[PDB]
Order: C-alpha cells, then structure tokens, then sequence
C-alpha cells in the first residue's frame, strides 16, 4: 500500500456500519447475521427520544482508501 | 434544512431552474447560501470507492447537513442547471428545537430611587448584540431631576440563557420623592426551545431615614 517513506493507503473498516445492532456473537449470543452490520445504517440515534433520532452516515474503507485524512499517515 | 438545525444536503442558489433544497452544496450552481466551497450536488457521504470523502450520487441520496455564507444564494443563475436569473438568498441559523421547563437568574428589588441603582432584572436574549436599559426602581411614576438614578449594570447578567436585557423607562429626571413608586417597565422574552425562561424587576437606588 506503500512506498519506501511514503504513503500507506490507510487502513479502517467501513463494512461495518452497525456498530451496536449487530455485533452480538459476544455474551449470552452465538449467533447474529454477517448481514446485520453493512445493510442496516441507521443505528445509534434510533436508540434515543422523540427528539432528533434519524441519522448515521459516514465510514471508512481502507483498500486505497483514505486520500483525505492519513495517507499522509506514511506520506 | 435551509431554517432549522436539522438535516441533509440537496443542491441550490435561488429561484432559478435547478435549485433542490437543504444545505450545503458542492459544485457550480452559484453562491452566497451555504457552507462548503461550491454550490450545487453534494457529498462528503462516505463510502465505496471514495469513503476518503463522499459517495456522490445520481439518484439523489448524497449527504450534508446544514447552512452557511457561500453557496445557495444571490446569483445571476447562469451557473449551470439551465437557468438563468438573477435570484437571491443568504441564511444562517440558530437553535430550536421541541420546547420546555424555565430558567431562572437575575432578581433582587427594593431600593427606591434617588442614588446609584444597583440590580434591575428584566429578561431577555436574541438579537445581534442584546440590549439596553435605564434606571427605574420600582413603581408608579417617578420625580424629576433629584441626585441621579443610574445603571442597571450591577443586575445579576447572563445574555444567551434568554434572562437579561432591556428594561427601557425614562427616569432620565430622578427622584427623590417617596414611596417604591419611581420608574417601572421591563416585561419581554423567555429564553431557549428547550427550556425557556421568565421576567423579573426594575433597577434599584435607595431612599431613606436618617431622621
């Protein structure tokens, strides 16, 4: 991903996008679907009140990916 | 959204053909409404093959917030759609939401009139800067040109909870008269869209006996 000082093509994962709906092979739960953490966007403010509880947007691939923020982190 | 602090990213600058909603912007359909730099199909959305910054769309599901300065307003609407005027906008908001429970700071009443005024407590926010004041304290009308009545600058201060501004009554003429029955008139504004405020008392010189 690299060059010899120069850049890397900076590592995070963006499939997964449901950060606390999905990921419960943890505890009490063996099973919960490979699915429920890409299709499913909307998670964390559908946790709260009547009040603002809509969106979830953004992520972060790695593959080439972040030309904006730390490609620089070995360019 | 264009008035509201609330949602997310659909392309204009005003009533010119090709002009959809919410704020920001992020190419050429021209300026002076908005946030980003450019001014027309915006995403930082983030994703797929360019999760660096966006995922923009044809479909129209491409993702910003909010309002700003540069980039949905007056323009001579060549910058291109199509068309074509000259249209106008410009638009930056402040908060409101779902409403509630009160707010509470600036009360203390009794000094009647005649020397410096001491706290003088009547509410408000909201402008760009807030407000004013005279010199009061406290009733019926007041008696002229006696010793100075004076600022209300001492009162217990807060601009942006909504609970001190303007208290505008002309005891430009002060007292020594009497009674708690100079200057009185300060009445306006609560305070926030999720929990708001209430009013308070006239600005307060003291009357005595040394008899």
């Amino acid at each position: 991903f690299k060059d010899p000082n120069a850049p890397k093509r900076p590592p995070s994962a963006f499939f997964l996008f449901c950060s606390e709906y999905r990921p419960k092979i943890k505890g009490e739960h063996p099973g919960l679907s490979i699915g429920d953490v890409a299709k499913k966007l909307g998670e964390m403010w559908n946790n709260t009140a009547a009040d603002d509880k809509q969106p979830y947007e953004k992520k972060a691939a790695k593959l080439k990916e972040k030309y904006e923020k730390d490609i620089a982190a070995y360019r | 959204a264009q008035n509201i602090t609330a949602r997310i990213g659909e392309p204009l600058v005003l009533k010119c053909k090709g002009a959809p909603k919410k704020p920001p912007q992020r190419l050429e359909w021209k300026l002076n409404t908005g946030r980003t730099e450019a001014w027309k199909v915006l995403s930082p959305q983030g994703g797929g093959p360019w999760d660096s910054v966006a995922r923009v769309l044809p479909n129209g599901s491409l993702f910003l917030p909010a309002v700003g300065i540069q980039d949905e307003g007056i323009f001579r609407c060549q910058a291109m759609n199509r068309n074509g005027k000259e249209t106008k906008s410009n638009y930056r908001v402040r908060v409101y939401q779902i409403p509630g429970k009160p707010e509470i700071v600036d009360s203390a009443s009794e000094l009647t009139a005649g020397v410096p005024n001491k706290v003088g407590t009547c509410v408000s926010e909201g402008s760009y800067p807030a407000g004013t004041l005279s010199w009061h304290l406290d009733g019926k009308p007041l008696v002229p040109n006696e010793k100075g009545v004076s600022v209300k600058e001492q009162t217990r201060r807060h601009p942006e909870t909504g609970l001190f501004t303007l208290q505008s009554e002309l005891m430009v003429t002060p007292a020594r008269g009497g009674d708690p029955r100079p200057t009185f008139s300060c009445s306006f504004s609560p305070g926030l869209p999720r929990h708001r405020a209430l009013r308070t008392a006239p600005i307060q010189p003291r009357v005595w006996e040394p008899v």
